[PDB]
RNA sequence: GAUUAAUAGGGACAGUCGGGGGCGUCAGUAUUCAAUUGUCAGAGGUGAAAUUCUUGGAUUUAUUGAAGACUAACAACUGCGAAAGCAUUCGCCAAGGAUGUUUUCAUUAAUCAGGAACGUAAACUAUUAGGGAUCGGACGGCGUUUAUUUUUGACCCGUUCGGCACCUUACGAUA
């Protein structure tokens, strides 16, 4: 993030089985999954790269990254549900009040 | 709860990276940086129109929608309204939601999408016959560089640096004072003025960190005094195509470059400041060498006021204004506390 | 020292709800046998919904719930529906001495027509060894593709762990089978109740 | 072959840090820094090793950034105060007490040397120890100006002493006449505000609202 | 109503009844299984969740959390995954004196890849 | 002076396909070991026990660090490799398969004597004639969803090659 914090970021995504359909196995090819992977990837850091880590929050919050993957991957095969199953943050290398306590 | 996910909210006020040359308190409505600018970015879609009046539109119809559910809902005692912008020229369907919390702060609403910057670019490269657009169209788009994105990342940059030097606040605040009364803030936008004081925090050599407002308010004006923007651009830690096609500095005047803009031009060539031998930025450093001066040759004493008294000398035609205000007025609205008309002023009256 | 009482008679403050997913040819099975289900588990206290169109089976307690290791019962219920074992067998794990567990069997053999050979070796001459097992341990074992789903008791547990690990490890279930044998005709009589009884298998 | 340019460096380095061989400045100019050049030449590390960028045969460069990060971390500055003293060839760092020492002649070099002015040479020899590493930016017309002893906070106090006995709270003695050389009053008030303005935390953390003290006597 | 979290650690050999803050770290009082039976052999019984988990909830009580969020768990590393009877006995006797449950998870250690 | 261009070959190009291979890199838990705290009487095994560890605090609770291993669930009546075998991401390196082509030399080929490269177990056992599935191409299209509208992909359908396997029938057999 824009304040330092270094983090990993983990999301999960199902494929989306498609109404009217008969075939039973909903199956990706891989280099699909691998085209999948990588716009997830983009997705995520084009849109965690810009934010602090409170806007960052607030828009874990909701969903909204998982939104925008499932909004933005659905021309290279929809997605059921993409979530982001964890965030990890490694090292903070600030201790400031100011903004501690802004948050509070 | 929208048709499209929230993503991401950030302000972008010098009231979060302690800048604002007035410090917050609930209420007032009159005052300048009141209105306080957040940015804000949905998650992606494909369904956002592909040309500005259009999809400024579909933004203020999203604004719509929140004022709508942010008026429907227990906490309206909470107000909201949306307004127009012309700060951003020639895109006259720039609309915010404006909304006043019941503890008197007042927010400044924009969303952001991924194909502004894309449409302004196909601006900077369309209308090739006409061949004089490109430098007022590249100026547009530098100004939206400005206020949508690079805000952003830059009171994220301040704000962590200003726990670290703690008196770098009161020192902007101060240095912005200097230049209100010596009228350059106009023309001068509040980012370079940041980068100028905090290059003698973050690079105070061959001085110490400054431990008073007055310290980093002396090292700011004897930096301007000794600073030759000619041959020296000023690099931050928080080129050489340029002196080459503005060898007499006709367009601009000040470089500050950091890793965060490694142009040096976004916040000082993109407002479009005039800059010959007899204008605001001369007038700037000629006011700074003065007041090393005046500090060389008198001392630091009570009158240190020549320093916040303006000369007004070598202005062509002056004129007086008077405004139609009540005594105390602006002040005890703008929350400031001059003006001894206004009784108590010592206490919460 | 062992039994167990049945709950006699609000305690639950957060409404704990759980999910499990299913897919299409087990929503046929569960769309015709589920009032059996949500009527045990009405008078458990707990409410059960099927969705057939995301293929979710939901357990969620309700305000009247007063057994709280129901919900465990609950989620142990809908994860073995969703895991295909046969609907009267899954709301027998509704009573109080009964527990599941999954043995996962394919990590243990390296090779494939080796495994396929132990797994079917598991599971014997016309499923001779495999009720033979089920006898001898009180369990229901269920060979289910690459893991084992148990039933029952936690003694009749762990003694069906060491014979599917040592029937994966080439030891024959024929040869466990007359080991388990052993052991309950030493337990039969007291008067060995506690000596090293590997001296007789 | 460089000792005269390293010289060169230290003093131009010490008449822009407005520091100097008197000893209302703190004694530490031309000669301390030659003193000094010599025995870091001639040893200096706690095991008595020549020191390592301080060989006879280096450049006055190497000299000059050695000399600096010698009194940013070794002995030289502020530890030579609180926790740790030089002696001479073969020269060596010993862990305990204050002084820049001579046992051939006993004579110590930093008699002249206050408390005050060897924190302010240590933190402008780290400072300086950080503008030399530094890689990216050019750091030779950086050379520190000095206004951690002329802030704007800078306090002026008219005090007059006569008679001693009622216009200073604290004994003018024979004990104090045998102690001090006419700078009794000057380290009075440095002690005196620097136990003013000392804080102390709970959990060992020694903390101050100030970093640095100078007093100066003003037309001398 | 002041939430304290509850492992239970049921295992086939003995069950742990243990209560810990919401933090994790300090542990307000835990009662083994095997500390309220004679026999190594009924050591993991119900009987023995029964006692321990009215032990703990006597003296969560005598402290004043009356609220529990309970995490159960098992031997999860090459073990069986699965809950011995100590975990339902143990929550049907802590909720049945006092102590209105708030959480329920089965937090047992799951291995990636263990062997 | 030089045939059919083979419903046999080998090669070239294009979009591809694969848990095929090598090297690096990135993670994930779990186990062991160690440290820091809260501990405060057993813990561990077993059908019962015992050996062992346990007021210098075991097992447990929480947080870090290191090491070695492996890649759960997805995971299949599937995919790839000649075989043993091959499942974390990303990068590099060659190779291979099938399809399509408005691609070339025109018997180059088939089979294996000799030889050459790769390497604790067992224990119940010219078509068949199509159909339903399956995946890899290539083509076609009434349409739903991407799509703010074109791409393109997902779903459904049909044609066509190619391939792992099911059932029926044998076209028969035969030890």
């Amino acid at each position: 993030t824009t304040d330092h914090y270094l983090l990993r970021l983990f999301a999960i995504a199902f494929t989306k089985r498609r109404p009217n359909q008969i075939k039973k196995t909903t199956y990706a090819q891989s280099s699909q999954i691998r085209a999948i992977r990588r716009k997830m990837v983009e997705i995520i850091q084009r849109e965690a790269a810009s934010c602090t880590l409170h806007q960052l929050v607030s828009k874990l919050i909701p969903e909204v990254i998982g939104r925008e993957i499932e909004k933005a991957t659905q021309g290279i095969y929809p997605l059921q549900n993409v979530h982001i199953r964890k965030v990890k943050l490694l090292k903070q290398p600030k201790f400031d009040l100011g903004a501690l306590m802004a948050l509070h | 709860d929208l048709p499209l996910r929230i993503r991401h909210v950030n302000p972008i006020c010098p009231e979060l990276r302690h800048s604002s040359l007035k410090t917050p308190s609930f209420g007032p409505s009159k005052s300048g940086p009141r209105p306080m600018e957040v940015v804000i970015s949905f998650e992606a879609s494909g369904k956002w129109p592909e040309s500005l009046i259009a999809i400024q539109r579909t933004k203020i119809a999203f604004l719509l929608m929140i004022g709508r559910l942010l008026e429907r809902f227990k906490p309206g005692e909470i107000r909201t309204h949306v307004g127009l912008d012309d700060a951003r020229y020639e895109t006259e369907n720039l609309a915010f939601l404006d909304v006043i919390y019941a503890s008197g702060a007042c927010f400044r609403v924009r969303i952001q999408a991924d194909l502004e910057e894309s449409l302004l670019e196909r601006q900077t490269k369309d209308k090739t016959t006409e061949q004089y657009l490109r430098q007022r169209a590249s100026t547009q788009l530098a100004s939206f560089r400005r206020t949508f994105v690079h805000l952003p990342l830059h009171t994220q940059y301040i704000t962590t640096a200003t726990t670290r030097f703690p008196a770098l606040s009161p020192t902007i605040r101060l240095v912005k004072h200097w230049f209100s009364v010596h009228k350059l803030s106009n023309h001068f936008p509040p980012e370079l003025l940041e980068l100028f004081v905090l290059h003698t925090f973050l690079a105070p050599y061959p001085w110490d960190v400054p431990s008073s407002p007055t310290t980093g308010f002396l090292r700011t004006l004897l930096f301007l005094a000794r600073w030759d923007w000619r041959t020296d651009p000023l690099i931050i830690d928080t080129l050489d195509a340029w002196r080459k096609l503005d060898p007499g500095m006709q367009h601009t005047v000040l470089f500050v470059a950091t890793a965060h803009e490694q142009s040096g031009t976004m916040w000082t060539s993109v407002d479009g400041h005039p800059r010959p031998s007899k204008v605001v930025a001369a007038r700037m450093t000629a006011l700074a060498k003065s007041a090393a001066r005046v500090i060389r040759e008198q001392g630091v004493d009570l009158d240190v006021r020549r320093l916040f008294v303006p000369s007004l000398k070598e202005y062509d035609v002056l004129l007086y204004l008077n405004t139609k205000v009540l005594k105390s007025a602006l002040r005890t609205y703008i929350t400031v506390d001059p003006a001894t008309e206004m009784n108590g002023g010592k206490g919460q009256e | 020292k062992w039994k167990i009482e049945p709950f006699l008679p609000g305690p639950f403050l957060e409404e704990s709800s759980f999910m499990t997913l299913f897919p299409k040819y087990r929503e046929r099975y569960l769309k015709d046998c589920w009032p059996l289900v949500t009527k045990a588990l009405e008078k458990h206290g707990i409410a059960a919904t099927l969705d057939i169109v995301e293929g979710s089976m939901t357990v969620k307690t309700t305000r009247k719930t007063y057994d709280p290791a129901a919900i465990l019962k609950a989620r142990d219920l809908i994860k073995l529906l969703a895991r295909s074992v046969p609907a009267p067998q899954a709301l027998k794990i509704l009573e109080d001495g009964m527990a599941c567990d999954i043995i996962k069997i394919r990590s243990m053999v390296r090779n494939k027509e080796r495994f396929v050979k132990r797994r079917q070796r598991l599971l014997g001459q016309n499923g001779t060894t495999l009720k033979a097992l089920e006898l001898l341990t009180q369990t229901y074992i269920l060979v289910h593709g690459n893991t084992v789903s148990v039933m029952g008791g936690y003694k009749g547990l762990k003694e069906v762990r060491r014979v599917v690990e040592d029937t994966m490890n080439n030891i024959h279930p024929i040869y466990l089978i007359k080991e388990l044998m052993i052991k309950r005709e030493l337990a039969k009589d007291p008067a060995l109740a506690h000596e090293d009884w590997s001296r007789y298998l | 072959a460089a000792f005269r340019n390293a010289c060169i460096l230290g003093r131009i380095w010490l008449q822009q840090r407005g520091f100097g061989s008197d000893v209302s400045k703190g004694g530490f100019g031309y000669f301390e820094w030659a003193v000094l050049l010599a025995l870091l030449l001639q040893g200096g590390p706690a095991d008595t090793k020549g020191a390592a960028p301080l060989s006879p045969s280096l450049s006055s460069t190497q000299l000059f950034k050695a000399l600096i990060q010698f009194l940013s971390v070794t002995n030289f500055a502020e530890k030579p105060c609180v926790l740790g003293q030089a002696k001479p060839d073969l020269a060596g760092f010993i862990e305990n007490g204050p002084i820049l020492w001579d046992s051939a002649r006993q004579l110590n070099i930093a008699f002249k040397m206050g408390p005050w002015s060897a924190d302010l040479l240590h933190q402008h020899a780290r400072w300086t120890r950080k503008l030399l590493a530094d890689g990216a930016v050019d750091q030779f017309q950086p050379t520190f100006i000095l206004k951690a002893d002329l802030p704007t906070h800078t306090y002026d106090l008219v005090a007059r002493m006569d008679p001693e006995k009622v216009s200073e709270a604290a004994p003018d003695k024979v004990a104090h006449e045998a102690r001090g050389r006419h700078w009794q009053v000057g380290h009075k008030v440095y002690r005196i505000l620097r136990r003013a303005l000392s804080d102390k935390n709970m959990e060992g953390g020694e903390r101050a609202r100030l970093i640095h003290l100078k007093v100066s006597p003003g037309f001398s | 109503l002041v939430f304290g979290v509850a492992r239970i650690f049921a295992s086939f050999n003995d069950t742990f009844v243990h209560v810990t803050d919401l933090s994790g770290r300090e542990t307000i009082c835990r009662v083994t299984g095997g500390m309220k039976v004679k026999a190594d052999r009924d050591e993991s019984s119900p009987y023995a969740a029964m006692l321990a988990a009215q032990d703990v909830a006597a003296r969560c009580k005598e402290l004043g959390i009356t609220a529990l969020h309970i995490k159960i768990r098992a031997t999860g590393g090459n073990g069986t995954k699965t809950p011995g009877p100590g975990a339902q006995s143990a929550l049907r006797a802590l909720a049945r004196s006092g102590m209105k449950i708030g959480r329920i998870e089965d937090v047992t250690p799951t291995p990636s890849d263990s062997t």
